[PDB]
């Protein structure tokens, strides 16, 4: 016969999501500069709005298609329309998001708007997504606030790569003082301690690490140049469609907001555009300018591997 | 209980998973936010108990005899062994990061646990007699989401959901040998939530999404950003990999998750989490399409938005967030676990 | 009940489900609104559809219970097209008041009070509907904007009535069928521009009606009629569009069911415009969508201009041939104006023998069911039942209307003309692969003249269509080219079905086939892919339009990305040529005025014009309407023919190019010269829509003339069986320079017209 629902077994208590109410205008979304007071009763509704694909236009996808359902990321790299075309952005890792404003990637430099870059509130991130990404109806104030409540409630997972004893390993501790070496100078933009729970390993500032993607004629030119050296001599196709990550790009800004190093093991494809395919690539001076991110040039393979192992421990 | 990834408390169970005893008398529901497993009598459809397990179970598997339940505790990084008759957890074995799934061997002598940690690639094997982890099978890439065992019992597939990767693959393991024979890549795929076998073991089904990453984000129409797909892979050496659409032109199935295979392999059941519904497909029409089409023709047909209506049996209304589905041994009933609605939808199938 | 998706409880629907919520919010139907029309050719001019002004008609309210009828429109000379509001206590319609003013849009409470005039326009207005934008809930919304480098602040509030989408035509214009009307969709601010000001932060740009406290903006620029708008489940506008462009669809054209955004940002086909589909030249009108099974149900008329006919249906979720149904569906009569109810019932206007009435529809018997109301003296149609309508989701608009864009960064409205200094509104568009198509190699202009791969397409020609406007009735004649390829659709202006056109400009194509360009906005246009000789391999026959600041993407060339298929994942060079600069809206190159070639006439590059004029990093070109170039036969071609051709080509040596610009009388009509009549002459055994002996409209590469001018086999389509004579052959390739030859090429690709300058001009032509 024809498939149908005969009955529904209710195991737990009944739960219904927030209603439609009145959608916000884009100016109303921009009208929220700073966060609203946290409400832990709205977090589940926010989780629903996060995982729901039905609110979208035809039901293509949801927030969970990018940021996963773990509230982490899929590592998918996209081209958004507010920052310019040809400018790629690695999908943000959203665990422990409230601890390090401003938001997104691009920092205060080149962004007086504090919306696209140097985002003042999480509201200006998700709230815009209906019209600038999903291309669907805007969120009501309540549902938006609930969503932001869900985002702010996300906490770090912690690194699996350290001993059950809770301590570090000899390789991780070997890499720790390479990390904290004053000449290497990772502590400068990434201050923090491994066993300190409140350590964010970020200065929450805007720096130039030489990861800005420019054109062949320089900044604000076209077309882009290959920033991946290893991939360049590898003979990889710049416009190739089968690459996990773009080896080219055109950025509107040279500087970016520094991300946390916490749960960096769980971010696939690091930096802003997803230039670095492995942790090692954030070090070896392949996808960035020489010694513009730390000074690693004097280091050799063993030290670098130890440093990677220490990064995995964060 | 805690909402996943948060320190915020909730009283709601939030079922993430569902399965059924081989005798079909009992449903075992994994409660993610309840940190326990709900037992439901299939006949009377009411709750016979709630067994406490370790924290945030995302999965469970039943022994062939049905005397034990192996539950996957994701955040505890462990696996709970539960006595079904006693309604009590008799052990905790600890495994690699984030088991998202576990399956019992046909002989019931072995349990395979997929460790889904982003930087973690492992399948941990567990002897049922020792009730302990034996060894670990390293996959070809990171983050296996789920495994499945052949009716043959000599082969084990693992869907590898790999962060920061457009091409996401499936690993084939020889159980007697215990390592990777072959790795088959699904191109332009993401978010693989499940893998199932056909009763004859000649095919495997995998639910996932196809992003277009290399394109501007402009409209929502014609799946410009995301399309939703089910892929059928022929287990034959050099077999076809067929990516097929789950979507209409103006109607899409958001984030397909769970899958249930008809015992005789007539129908395929797909939990659709985003659109809160169960998509039922005709497997003889699907496999018929696979056998009668070349690789090129199938690759072209992946983007056909009218194709579904050929093999689509039904789309059945469900509760909110049906992340998992399961079938009765007679295949006459399909149960769907709804997270947000905190319940289970019972569906009468086409089988009579 | 859950329809598209499951709800919060079993048996109930989520608020995201339009169909289900429509089912739950409907309520019992007691009273219905419908149009009664006098029975006359003039009283019920459904043969003139889309242009319909049923003079003498009235709108009435009927009770299904007490069975007593009341006329609400008594103060109007003519009234029709009723559409109820969301609450159902008021409704909007079209008609002309006894006081005059022409046919306009009005709204009135259903009790018969509170009449308001929503439109004062020069032209005719029709079929208004309510689209709720910024208004989901009843009340006042707040207006907020940015302070011109300040903060975001609140200024005032506005009662939320939403907007009104309607179809209307200007005065003294002609469509591509030479009918004296051209219909297009308009969005209307009910509060006088402050609804848009609530959504955008600037009032609606367009034509303002301060006396009526309203404002209108044209969202659809198609040269033919777009009519009968309605609501999609996903919150867009469903309507019928006439694609008449050139010789397409066997020189007939098709009426297609299609959707577009309420600002007209993203028009796309639903069903009926493409080859292999069902219904042929049948007219498709009055389309609506069923709530239960989600099926688009429309009136399929046997004649394209007819508003009465049978009833057919296609799935909304999957609008393809497999889901096509003919609802009614046999005996014996005619159907019109179907209205599907959320409870799955339907109201149709049915005539068994000769006279329409309101009838419930029976889906089991595939015909009209029990009778609701019929007067014998009136034709009863357009049933509009009274119930509660669930508001579909409103989509964000990036345009404030005419000349006004809204930035993707700060989201602030800006005037491209008055402020930024641009001569005209300008958008952009990008095609990721121009070589990618679902069309085969064939003789017809919408098909490929030859196989083309990446690198084979050098550039693209962008062509703007010109509306046909002829104030002087003595200087214009329809059917002057009846003996030529055009047939009945020909005129004094052209011997083909192609009306007057001009070249927006050329744009280069990357080696991967991708191309992107900046061009004029709010104007009808289409494009042609070009080979290394600069000839059109394939022509897109349709009218595209861009709203200001709006970009438009497509995967391929009629590939299915905007029709039946998912977007193909493509990494394209043009993507990086689109917007790379912080200080710019678009960094994409504007359309170039000319093309430059090498010695032998192969494509070298694109050449700037004299029309070149800090929000873009590229030279601004082709935004001046007065300077827009076209190719006129009399001004451009005929002199070349007189100088280098007419010499040894006379009556004895066909074709006859002699006689200069002197008109030739054919069937008592003097329109074109001798050379034009000769070159446009049809060929036995050849479809006139493909071309004639020496000329194929909108294909130069398929034209025998061009074949002889380049002395080579240009395409895979042979114009005739014997092209080059065996003896007495004379090579024509050295007779012309590249400029003249490519001028002929441009002339032919443009549709090979005669008068390309709109309106009466000083150049020779028809006169009486
Ligand atoms: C000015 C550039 C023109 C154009 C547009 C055409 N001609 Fe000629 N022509 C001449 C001769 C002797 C022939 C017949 C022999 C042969 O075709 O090689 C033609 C033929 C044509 C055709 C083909 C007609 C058909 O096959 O039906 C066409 C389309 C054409 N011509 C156009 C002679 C001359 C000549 C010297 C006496 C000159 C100068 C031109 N032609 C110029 C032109
Ligand atoms: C200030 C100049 C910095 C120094 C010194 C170090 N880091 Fe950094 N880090 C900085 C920026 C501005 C960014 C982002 C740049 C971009 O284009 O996105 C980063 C990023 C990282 C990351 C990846 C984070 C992520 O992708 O989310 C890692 C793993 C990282 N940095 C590690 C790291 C190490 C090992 C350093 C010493 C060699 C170091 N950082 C120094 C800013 C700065
Ligand atoms: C190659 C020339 C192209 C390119 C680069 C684009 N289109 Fe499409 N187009 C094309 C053909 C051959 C046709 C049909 C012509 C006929 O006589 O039938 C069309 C038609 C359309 C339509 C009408 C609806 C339909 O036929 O499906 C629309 C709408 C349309 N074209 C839009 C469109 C868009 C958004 C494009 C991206 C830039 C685009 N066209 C490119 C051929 C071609
Ligand atoms: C709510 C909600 C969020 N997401 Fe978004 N996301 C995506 C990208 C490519 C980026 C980075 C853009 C840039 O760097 O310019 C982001 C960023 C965020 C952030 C910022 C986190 C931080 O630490 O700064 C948040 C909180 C966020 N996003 C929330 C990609 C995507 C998607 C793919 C197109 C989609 C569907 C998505 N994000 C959805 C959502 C949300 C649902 C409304
Ligand atoms: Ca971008
Ligand atoms: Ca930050
Ligand atoms: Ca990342
Ligand atoms: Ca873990
Ligand atoms: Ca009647
Ligand atoms: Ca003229
Ligand atoms: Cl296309
Ligand atoms: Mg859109
Ligand atoms: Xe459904
Ligand atoms: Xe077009
Ligand atoms: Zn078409």
């Amino acid at each position: 016969g024809q498939p149908r629902v005969i009955s529904t077994i209710q195991t737990g208590a009944t739960w219904e999501p927030l209603g439609r109410e009145e959608p916000l205008t884009v100016p109303e979304v921009h009208f929220r500069v700073k966060h609203s007071p946290f409400k832990s009763e709205l977090v589940r509704y926010g989780q629903f709005q996060f995982n729901d694909a039905a609110w979208s236009l035809q039901g293509s996808y949801s927030c969970a298609s990018c940021h996963y359902e773990r509230g982490q990321t899929t590592g998918l790299i996209w081209d958004l329309g507010d920052e310019g075309w040809g400018s790629w952005k690695n999908t943000k890792y959203i665990r422990g998001g409230r601890y390090l404003p401003p938001f997104r990637h691009e920092g205060f430099t080149g962004h007086p708007d504090e919306i696209v870059g140097a985002t003042s509130s999480l509201d200006r991130v998700c709230g815009r997504d209906p019209g600038f990404v999903f291309r669907s109806e805007n969120f009501s104030p309540m549902r938006l606030e609930a969503l932001i409540c869900y985002i702010r409630a996300l906490e770090f997972t912690g690194s699996p790569f350290r001993n059950a004893d809770g301590s570090l390993t000899e390789a991780q501790k070997r890499g720790q003082k390479i990390f904290e070496d004053p000449k290497v100078g990772c502590l400068e933009c990434h201050p923090g301690d491994p066993m300190d729970p409140r350590a964010l390993f970020s200065d929450a500032q805007t720096h130039d690490v030489g990861t800005g993607r420019v054109g062949v004629n320089g900044f604000r030119s076209t077309p882009g140049k290959v920033f991946n050296i290893s991939a360049l001599e590898a003979g990889e196709d710049p416009y190739g469609v089968e690459s996990n990550t773009p080896i080219i790009g055109l950025d509107l800004v040279k500087e970016f907001d520094t991300p946390t190093l916490r749960d960096i093991y769980a971010s696939g494809t690091y930096f802003h555009d997803g230039g670095a395919r492995t942790l090692m690539d954030t070090i070896n001076n392949t996808v960035n300018d020489k010694d513009m991110h730390g000074r690693t040039s004097h280091l050799k393979q063993q030290e670098l591997q130890d440093l990677v192992e220490y990064l995995k421990a964060l | 209980g805690y909402i996943q990834g948060t320190h915020v408390k909730t009283d709601l169970p939030g079922p993430f998973h569902i399965t059924m005893s081989p005798d079909g008398s009992t449903l075992f529901i994994s409660n993610q936010s309840g940190h326990s497993v709900t037992f439901v009598d299939a006949r009377t459809q009411k709750v016979t108990g709630e067994v406490a397990v370790r924290v945030q179970p995302e999965a469970s598997a039943v022994t062939p005899d049905g005397a034990f339940l192996y539950v996957c505790n994701a955040e505890s990084d462990s696996v709970s062994v539960v006595d079904i008759q006693r309604k009590q957890e008799i052990k905790e074995i600890k495994v690699g990061d984030w088991p998202s799934g576990i399956k019992i061997s046909p002989d019931g002598k072995t349990a395979y646990v997929a460790c889904s940690g982003c930087m973690w690639n492992a399948i941990d094997v567990i002897d049922t007699g020792r009730m302990e982890k034996v060894r670990s099978i390293y996959t070809s890439d990171y983050g296996p989401r789920m495994v499945e065992i052949s009716p043959d019992g000599k082969t084990l597939v693992a869907i590898l959901d790999t962060v920061g990767s457009i091409n996401r693959s499936v690993d084939f393991i020889d159980i007697a040998s215990g390592r990777v024979v072959e790795n088959r890549v699904i191109h332009e795929s993401s978010n693989l939530r499940d893998v199932v076998y056909t009763p004859d073991g000649k095919y495997i089904a995998v639910t996932h999404q196809t992003p277009k990453n290399w394109l501007p984000v402009c409209e929502a129409e014609n799946g410009q950003v995301f399309t939703n797909n089910v892929t059928i892979i022929e287990t034959k050496a050099g077999g076809k990999v067929a990516r097929l659409p789950l979507d209409d032109l103006n109607n899409y199935d958001g984030n397909p998750y769970g899958m249930a295979m008809d015992p005789k392999g007539k129908y395929l059941y797909i939990g659709v989490r985003g659109m809160h519904r169960v998509t039922i497909l005709d497997m003889d029409k699907v496999l018929g399409l696979v056998r009668s089409s070349t690789q090129e023709e199938l690759d072209y047909l992946r983007d056909d938005l009218g194709l579904v209506r050929d093999y689509l049996v039904a789309r059945v209304p469900t509760g909110l967030g049906p992340s998992s589905v399961c079938l009765s041994p007679d295949g006459k009933f399909c149960y769907a676990a709804n997270y947000f609605s905190n319940n289970v939808t019972v569906i009468r199938t086409a089988v009579d | 009940e859950p329809v598209m998706t499951g709800g919060p409880v079993q048996g109930k629907a989520l608020w995201t489900d339009y169909s289900g919520m429509s089912k739950e919010v409907q309520g019992p139907v007691s009273q219905i609104l419908f149009t009664q029309s006098p029975r006359t050719a003039k009283g019920d001019p459904y043969q003139n559809y889309p242009h319909y002004i049923p003079e003498g008609s009235r709108i009435v309210l009927f009770d299904l219970n007490t069975k007593e009828l009341k006329v609400l429109t008594n103060d109007f000379a003519t009234a029709f097209d009723p559409c109820t509001y969301w609450d159902g206590k008021k409704f909007a319609f079209a008609g002309v008041h006894k006081k005059g003013g022409g046919c306009q849009i009005w709204e009135m409470n259903i009790d018969g009070s509170g009449l308001r005039q929503m439109t004062d326009l020069k032209g005719t207005c029709r079929s208004p509907i309510y689209y709720a934008a910024g208004s989901i809930e009843e009340g006042e919304g707040r207006i907020i904007w940015r302070d011109r480098e300040g903060d975001w602040k609140e200024h005032g509030m506005v009662e939320k009535t939403g907007m009104i989408i309607f179809s209307g035509s200007p005065e003294g214009v002609m469509d591509e069928f030479h009918n004296p009307y051209a219909y297009n969709l308009y969005r209307l601010d009910t509060q006088g521009g402050k609804i848009i000001q609530r959504i955008t932060g600037h009032v609606l740009s367009g034509i303002e009606f301060p006396h009526l406290n309203t404002t209108i903006d044209q969202i659809t620029y198609n040269l033919s009629s777009n009519f009968d708008p309605w609501l999609t489940p996903d919150g867009n506008i469903l309507f019928s569009s006439v694609q008449a462009n050139g010789s397409r669809a066997g020189g007939e054209g098709r009426v297609m069911i299609c959707v577009d955004n309420w600002d007209g940002a993203y028009p796309r086909p639903i069903y009926g415009n493409c080859d292999g589909e069902i219904g042929g030249t049948s007219g498709r009108s009055q389309a609506k969508i069923t709530f239960g099974d989600r099926k688009i149900v429309y009136v399929e008329s046997p004649y394209m201009n007819w508003g009465v006919g049978q009833l057919a249906a296609v799935s909304w979720d999957a609008p393809f041939n497999k889901t096509y149904e003919k609802l009614t569906g046999k005996d014996g009569g005619l159907y019109r104006s179907p209205y599907p109810l959320p409870d799955d019932r339907m109201l149709v206007s049915y005539a068994e023998r000769g006279d329409f009435g309101i009838y419930w529809f029976n889906f089991s018997k595939c015909a009209a069911g029990d009778k609701v109301y019929d007067d014998p003296n009136w034709n009863d149609h357009q049933p509009a039942p009274v119930y509660v309508k669930y508001k579909p989701r409103w989509i964000n608009t990036f345009t404030a209307g005419k000349n006004f864009g809204v930035t993707v960064v700060t989201y602030q409205p800006f005037d491209q003309v008055k402020v930024e200094g641009y001569p005209h509104s300008w958008g952009t568009w990008i095609c990721f692969d121009t070589t990618l198509s679902d069309q085969p190699v064939g003789p017809y202009p919408h098909q490929k003249a030859k196989n083309v791969s990446h690198g084979d397409i050098k550039a693209v020609r962008i062509i703007q269509g010109y509306q046909c406007v002829e104030p002087d009735s003595t200087r214009f004649r329809v059917g002057a080219g009846a003996h030529l390829l055009g047939g009945e659709r020909s005129s004094s202006n052209s011997g083909t079905a192609f009306q007057q056109r001009g070249i927006i400009g050329y744009q280069y194509v990357e080696s991967d086939g991708s191309t992107v360009t900046s061009q004029l906005s709010d104007v009808p246009y289409y494009m042609q892919i070009l080979d290394d000789k600069g000839m059109s391999v394939q022509t897109a026959l349709t009218w595209a339009y861009l709203r200001p600041y709006h970009g438009r993407i497509c995967s391929g060339c009629h590939y299915g990305s905007y029709r039946g298929r998912a977007f193909k994942n493509i990494h394209a060079k043009a993507l990086y040529n689109w917007w790379y600069d912080d200080r710019s809206h678009y960094d994409s190159p504007f359309a170039f005025r000319y093309l430059k070639f090498d010695n032998d006439g192969n494509y070298k590059g694109v050449k700037h014009g004299e029309d070149v004029v800090g929000t873009t990093s590229q030279p601004v070109e082709g935004l001046t309407l007065d300077k827009q170039r076209t190719v006129d036969f009399r001004r451009d071609i005929q002199p070349i023919l007189d100088a280098k051709c007419a010499m040894c080509h006379d009556s004895n040596n066909p074709p006859n190019l002699g006689g200069g610009l002197e008109l030739v009388s054919v069937d008592g009509i003097a329109a074109y010269s001798r050379a034009y009549n000769s070159l446009l002459e049809p060929q036995r055994g050849k479809d006139p829509n493909i071309g004639g002996k020496y000329v194929n409209p909108s294909a130069a590469i398929n034209s025998l003339l061009v074949w002889r001018l380049y002395e080579a086999e240009l395409s895979a389509n042979a114009p005739r069986e014997k092209i080059f004579p065996i003896e007495g052959r004379l090579l024509h390739n050295k007779f012309l320079t590249q400029d003249e030859r490519y001028a002929i090429v441009e002339w032919i690709d443009l549709g090979a017209q005669w008068d390309n300058i709109p309106g009466p001009d000083f150049y020779p032509g028809y006169l009486v």
